[PDB]
């Protein structure tokens, strides 16, 4: 709202309505860490969007199905469409580009809100969220677009996707706010989904380094708050682990990566 | 006059490190190969049964501090 | 298999393999005491005369001055090497200035402004300032 109040004021109105509706969708079960309210917020957001879209557009602001992404610098055809000239030229007036900019702005800010919520209200406890919430959040990193899966930043929307897969680490940094013992299953599921035919092909050393850096950071985060005696207890426990530690072809489970980060 | 070099470090330092590793003075030094090259080329005991057992996994990882964050903020 | 047995890094290599050529050239030159292939190496360097003087000073420090720091009396630059390189500096056309030639003849004879990294950085700064324009 405040952002849109400066860059695209024409949509303030709509927004200030949905705000209350948000207040109204979380009025009985505000445990957004659950399935019901989480899906409710996602729907409310897609509707605030999708209607900023229906109102900003003359007929439709759908991204370019051939660029497989946002139709930036598009040209408005007489074919009830807007497309980048290059693509459907190979296939063979700033109202629309200002509108595309405005919609991109609205979408960016809605995604900012979604991630800030998921990080501050959905991941904020000494306990984790439920299973369905994590599964939905993970599935939000993948899209079977019309033509082929694709990776997108954490967002309920399906219009902004990463053409060349980019395996970011945002859900992991959150899941690791808690003890690895609980979230290990979800991390392994994410690693399987990624290592799957979906995006990664071979020599997954970088994805493993990614998980490893994430776990190392989580552990440093948990140990930074340790006091003196807590620090010496951590030292003694690490010594015990090293004393008791000892040893899946061409495949690294998350437990192996955690042991790696720990010994590192 | 200085800042451009500070900006181009990320590409000028690897060249210097390669030249240092290749100089005959320490080219055959095992510690030099370790610090700069992959020790699998001269250490046979290195287990090579996994993807975790790679030098890149066991490469040094710069620690994050407030000063690095300040440098990033400035850049 | 690592701890079973020694050179040292030469950070000045940042100046390019031209510096490496001039370096090993003056090195063998001192090792042989018939220094004129050093003159051919100087001829080979395409950089300006100031940069050539900086390279000369850095190489002399890397191959001669450092050797004096050695607890090994075996490789201390022996007198013949000193007189050879001193003659060369006296006849050099790019070290003809008084301060640069003085600093070079100091490097050859371990009479320079005197840790290893700090010494290396200080000598580099001295060369840069003497030859810098």
């Amino acid at each position: 709202l405040l952002g849109t109040e400066s860059r695209v004021p024409e949509l303030q109105g709509l927004v200030t309505e949905h705000v209350f509706l948000l207040d109204k969708c979380l009025r009985e079960n505000s445990d957004v860490k659950t399935h019901g309210p989480f899906e409710a917020v996602m729907r409310t957001l897609c509707e605030c969007k999708e209607t900023a879209s229906k109102t900003l557009s003359r007929f439709g602001i759908q991204p370019c199905s051939i660029c497989l992404g946002d139709a930036k610098d598009p040209v408005c055809l007489p074919c009830d469409h807007v497309h980048c000239l290059r693509c459907l030229r190979a296939w063979f007036s700033q109202a629309h580009r200002e509108a595309i900019e405005k919609h991109a702005r609205f979408r960016q800010m809605c995604n900012s809100f979604f991630v800030d919520l998921v990080s501050t209200i959905c991941f904020k406890d000494n306990a984790p969220p439920e299973k369905e919430v994590i599964e939905s959040l993970l599935s939000l990193l993948f899209v079977q677009k019309g033509r082929c899966e694709h990776t997108k930043s954490l967002s309920p929307f399906n219009d902004v996707v990463d053409k060349t897969p980019v395996i970011r680490s945002v859900i992991l940094k959150l899941l690791l706010k808690y003890s690895f013992h609980d979230v290990k299953d979800y991390i392994q599921e994410y690693l399987t989904l990624l290592k799957k035919k979906a995006f990664i092909t071979e020599d997954k050393t970088e994805l493993y380094m990614l998980f490893i850096n994430c776990l190392e950071d989580s552990i440093l985060e948990k140990t930074s708050a340790y006091s003196r005696n807590d620090e010496l207890n951590h030292l003694e426990e690490e010594g015990r682990f090293l004393k008791a530690y000892s040893p899946p072809a061409n495949e690294a489970s998350v437990e192996y990566l955690q042991e790696v980060a720990r010994i590192r | 006059v200085i800042s451009p070099e500070l900006e181009h470090l990320d590409k000028t330092l690897p060249t210097m490190n390669n030249l240092i590793s290749q100089d005959k003075r320490i080219s055959s030094n095992p510690v030099a190969k370790i610090i700069y090259g992959d020790p699998v080329t001269f250490l046979p005991h290195l287990p090579r049964k996994s993807v975790v057992h790679c030098s890149k996994i066991w490469s040094c990882r710069k620690r994050i501090t407030v000063e690095y964050l300040q440098h990033i903020v400035e850049q | 298999d690592v701890v079973k047995q020694p050179g040292q890094m030469d950070r000045y290599l940042v100046y390019g393999d031209e510096y490496k050529a001039l370096r090993d050239a003056v090195a063998k030159a001192v090792l042989e005491c018939k220094p004129l292939g050093i003159k051919t190496a100087l001829k080979a360097c395409k950089t300006p005369q100031s940069q050539q003087s900086a390279y000369f000073l850095l190489t002399l420090f890397r191959e001669v001055a450092i050797l004096y720091r050695s607890h090994n009396a075996s490789l201390h630059p022996t007198p013949e090497q000193c007189e050879a390189v001193s003659k060369f500096i006296g006849e050099c056309k790019i070290l003809s200035p008084p301060d640069i030639s003085r600093f070079a003849t100091s490097l050859v004879d371990n009479s320079v402004p005197l840790d290893g990294t700090v010494t290396e950085m200080a000598i580099h700064a001295a060369a840069v300032l003497l030859c810098g324009q």
